[PDB]
């Protein structure tokens, strides 16, 4: 190995977001693993940025934790669509080495698992002024364990017994 | 601080300089062969050079401007950027409505290349730029890109050259129309300096070549005499001197050269001397494809007054010149040689 | 490595909850209060220290002798350690930072306001123990603590 | 910091924390809309501060810029939109004068006679709303004194300075005299 | 912190003089009326800033011997005092006095009473040393609960150090 | 001063307030607009004092415009506007003649004949409304003996000159003898 | 001057009221004069200084109430004919008489950062002997001269 | 003791923020790998690239992450060395990079070694660096490849 | 020998302990110009003077002094001092032609043992 980051080197990597989500589906989904599974396979083909692979699996992760349902989601009126949108900053610990730098370049994600529809705004941030944690965001409501809510979206986590999860890496090769 | 100035078009000059600096401490770029000039030691064969590596650099003693910061730019700044603040002293350096529109139009679409967005930042009126080009150190940091990028021509960021290019040879015309006349002619340098008459062209080429000054070495500090600060007053400059770049410029005009007729007339200097010697040696180069002192006793057989036929010839290099531009050598020869 | 640190601070309290119906059980403030970091803007090494403190103060909620909208209040101001397997840990400085987010646990709604100064202290004297303050295993686990030794922090888990 | 790395040594005009006295004569314009009215000053302040989130404005303002949305949060009386149900309730204050701010954050660069507005709006949850500031904060290098910065709030409200201060992001500590000094902002903002 | 007294006790001896002058639209009911319309006398402070604690105890004494005019139109209230006497306070090092008088008036809105104030502090230093009365023994308070709570709302803080004489520890205004 | 630094020697012609009788005429116009009466001489002075908030008058005449103004609010008669109802209260005051001032100002550049006027609002809280003024201080070369100039206020009023000259700013002493020096203005006013 | 003023500022209202101008007054006081022509002098030095916009309305100073030379300076410049040997054309015997005034050696008229260009205005001499008025006939022949080879200055000079 | 006046620049590069002296000194004693001015006054060199690293202030770049820090020295002054070539006020740049495993990165010299005739008392050269810095001043003076009343004498390299 | 002092310390804050004096009073020769064979004795004259360092009564910034009397040219020496917390300047009076401690601490920060000066 290198001297510079040996194996798991741990960095901080500060960056603003944007998301915009919809999920339709045949039925309202029940449970919150039911929309994980069906939000997980959004990246069965991948066309992006492979850089922002790891920071697109958070941001689809946190737009999943949010999904707020419309008044189409009701006992029948039509078909279930979803819908989210988280804007701020944050800062994800993760293990994974230095990562290429990051533009302000929305990138839409169309892929059916009912069909999904994405808008990442991951970008660097050079500003100073600190920024809430990223696994933070994630409301206590949803998430019994976290662990594997987080991690059938291809991540592995690892509790740092402080209170803050790190990025150890994702799914072999995705 | 500087994109925000530039937003609302009340940036700082030291604001500027200080980003500029910051922006441009690209060590990239090795030398091949030894760069010294002037007796400066500035590389040697294979060391890593950065912009401002070749200019000895100082803290400024003075009160720092408040700045309007922005905190949500991200580090897109040295792809774009600084080729826009160097752009904006050769477009404020026009002084005049076409041009400078015309050099806007091109430093937009060279920026435009790079981060292909670009919303223009300096508002369309009330230009504050052409201030910049009357400070000192903006003129040395743009005279220092210049020259570097000049040396590594094949650089990634080379793209900085334009705007900065005014600033190669700048206020040497006397010297860059001796070039254009040397070229012109296909005469060697050597041979066309004995050409000179009229004695106020020889004091001013004895002024121009001293031998100490390497003035035909490209990577030196000679283009930049007056934005490096080295010199106040340019000796090798169009009014310091008149009468030689009246001479050469009206000699190449009627040698049918496209630049000899955008060059302005100097004020306030003999004409009908000069214009002798250059019809003279005018009409000496498009008739015999050289002689100096054969055309002189040639001449003096005519007890010194312009043949008919070397009229004719000058009527023939100045007739036919569309579009001449006012108090320029063109309209002072389709005046004087076109009767 | 990750071994047990007997760490002084002293720290600063005064809590502050408003809702729209007053407070039945515990355990509803304990969700009111339990998302307060929903943002963290403060240093996340004072994090387990700020829990800790969230836990002192909302073991003592006293409301206001006025309960218009019901809202609780609590000040605690003291000196003590904490024993923890939390392994190395910044110093801290003595600096005051407030929180606020709000709160929809179904029935009850509302904001909070904090004001944390758990600083350093070097004094050679000992002190009393944090967990000593309390008049609470559960009450750690649904804060997200994890057990008096704290073990870690377990968050939205 | 010196104790990660090396050769970080302060330097010698202001050793860490140089107090200093900056008089300037300020102005202020408020304007504060809500879908509900706020039933505390404390909301007030906590629908105020999100003022900054995207800074645009000056730079060796900001801390002043904190201290003026305090002081104009401080005196933000109701209109008469805010009674009972007539529309989205109101507010506004103006605030005009001189004061000099005790802080600990170094020499300041030079401030001009500049007017620049601020518009963002807010979320704490249950209220929203914009927000319209107008600040005219610049030095004054008249001789004449000044009445003090944190004076400039009535007792009445501000039961307690040093959070409500806080709110807005600043950093303050106790003179043990009567007068606040500003030690810094909300870290690294 | 300092070796040489950074923040300990201080005993500063002063002679000074006060006139005190109090309008309102309908006179006051109780003395914590009074403390409150008195308290926003310096809401714009101009006079020079170290002789602030020592204006606010001043202040307390004007407060302390309110009596009303023997016309109580609107009835204004009126006291005076002139004395000497030595303050035990714990805010450090003081600037030098001088013997100048300054002006005072800001008026209060605090409810249900509405008027003006006018002060007179010509609180100045000497170096006679003789000894004097202590500055606490203007006051005739009830010890247990009444100068203690008063003067803390007038933004001065009062302690213990079981010898008998009040001492000044901090000066907390709008807090 | 001298326990701060390092050489400020005082001049020797006046070694700190050398005493000096600066004769000199004047003239004095005003009108004081207010929403209710002035109820107290008291509040007359409140309303004047600030007469000068924004200053751009004279230098050399800004003590003796201060004190030209204090004899106009003690002479400040009333208007048959001011009965019970009619409109707002206009007040009115006019002085003029010739006296001697005693003070410790130093030496007064020399004065010309030369008239400004004066306008400012004032708030006093309860009151509103604005001034005017005009001054016609000028030096008095002339050998003619003047009447002391704190005599031109009648000991009606103003029953304690130490505060009420005070109130605009002044700072008075007195010279053991009956007749009262102007020490100094408001400090670094 | 406004236009130069605004540069700066930006806001620059005007500061003497269009009529009744008291600045005329300025020329005769010779404090002033002195504190312009050293403003000329040192802001003439450097050239490329950050306050060198000072030098509009000094300028005036420069080579003031030195006429003579500058008629001198157009006429070798007009006809290319070097000074050495334009002298040796000048005739009349009161042009001669003005040329050995104006050539004393100690004088530094060819030396441009020196205290010449302003030996009125800092008061080195009350009567200037480089003036147009103590050297009318030089003035008046090369001017005329000057004007006699087309040159745009020389049909102003009264 | 060889009497001498002195100049300096000095600006130092790295990856990373420089761990302490030692390192600081590993990635500077590199700079002369291959020596090519003049070899007179190397020893001179030498201990004026010593006191360079001895006042190597940190830059604003150097913070948390703004940029590769660049660090920066400049000295100039006058001294003698206990411990030459007649040496003349000529400068000379160096530039040379330096491999130190965990830092990466070049360096910027400009010498002024020269002789001083003028019998002008002069400092003593080991006096310029200051006590804060050099725990242990002979194994910083061994890293550097110098080897060394209370004065401390050069013995070679 | 006999000899002859008078200290001189100036300081932002009055010190804490006699650690931070020590530190102060050690950069006292940064570049040292007199005689260099009396710079032990200079050391020394220097320690002791730090050993009676007693502050004027007035204790502007806090001004350290003292004073001890115990080739004959008299040097001066003042050098700026920046231990972080603690910064000022300082003034000394040599005229080298009483201890009170501990000491094999305090003497040895000042570079005594041989002399072992910035060690």
């Amino acid at each position: 190995d290198m001297d510079l980051y040996d194996k798991d080197s741990l960095r901080y990597e500060k960056f603003r977001f944007m998301l915009k989500m919809t999920v339709r589906s045949n039925k309202p989904f029940r449970s919150y693993d039911d929309v994980t599974a069906a939000v997980s396979q959004w990246d069965n083909s991948y066309i992006g940025m492979v850089g922002k692979r790891p920071f697109y699996k958070i941001i689809a992760l946190i737009g999943s934790s949010h999904l707020q349902a419309t008044p189409a989601v009701l006992a029948d009126l039509n078909q279930p669509e979803y819908y989210a949108t988280l804007t701020g900053r944050c800062f994800l610990p993760h293990r994974l080495g230095l990562i290429p730098p990051m533009f302000n370049v929305s990138e839409t994600f169309r892929k059916p698992f009912g069909t999904l529809d994405f808008t990442f705004t991951v970008s660097d941030d050079e500003s100073n002024e600190k920024v809430p944690h990223v696994w933070e965001y994630m409301n206590p409501k949803y998430q019994s364990q976290i662990q594997k809510e987080g991690l059938k979206f291809g991540l592995i986590l690892s509790k740092k017994a402080t209170g803050t999860w790190v990025l150890d890496q994702l799914s072999p090769f995705k | 601080y500087v994109y925000q100035g530039l937003k609302s078009g009340n940036v700082s000059i030291i604001h500027v300089n200080s980003y500029l600096y910051g922006a441009l401490k690209d060590i990239r770029g090795k030398l091949d062969k030894d760069w010294s000039s002037f007796g400066i030691n500035i590389g040697k064969a294979g060391d890593t050079i950065g912009i401002f590596d070749l200019v000895s650099l100082k803290a400024l003693d003075g009160v720092l401007p408040d700045g309007v910061s922005d905190a949500s730019r991200t580090s897109a700044d040295d792809k774009w950027l600084p080729l826009y603040l160097l752009g904006l002293y050769r477009v404020g350096r026009t002084q005049m409505p076409e041009y400078r529109k015309k050099l806007m139009d091109g430093l937009t679409n060279q920026c435009k290349m790079i981060n292909e967005q670009f919303e223009p930042l300096v508002p369309e009126g009330r230009d504050i730029f052409d201030v910049w080009g009357n400070d000192s150190n903006y003129t040395k940091i743009v005279a220092a890109v210049d020259m570097f990028f000049h040396m590594f021509k094949k650089h990634e960021c080379a793209s900085f050259r334009y705007g900065t290019i005014v600033s190669r040879f700048k206020d040497c015309a006397a010297l860059a129309t001796f070039g254009h006349l040397c070229k012109i002619t296909g005469m060697s340098t050597e041979d066309v300096t004995t050409w000179i008459l009229n004695r106020e062209v020889a004091d001013e080429m004895v002024q121009m070549m001293l031998p100490g000054q390497e003035i035909d070495k490209a990577d030196s500090y000679m283009p930049y005499l007056i934005d490096f600060g080295l010199s106040s007053k340019s000796p090798y400059s169009s009014v310091k001197n008149p009468a030689f770049h009246f001479w050469g410029q009206l000699t190449a005009l009627l040698l049918r050269s496209t630049r000899a007729r955008n060059a302005r007339q100097p004020d306030d200097i003999e004409y009908t001397s000069l214009t002798t010697a250059g019809l003279l040696y005018a009409y000496a180069v498009g008739s015999s494809a050289r002689d100096v002192v054969e055309w002189l006793g040639w001449f003096e057989d005519q007890n010194r007054k312009p043949t008919p036929d070397m009229m004719q010839y000058a009527k023939r290099a100045v007739m036919s010149l569309q579009g001449l531009r006012e108090k320029t050598i063109g309209k002072y020869a389709k005046s004087e040689f076109d009767k």
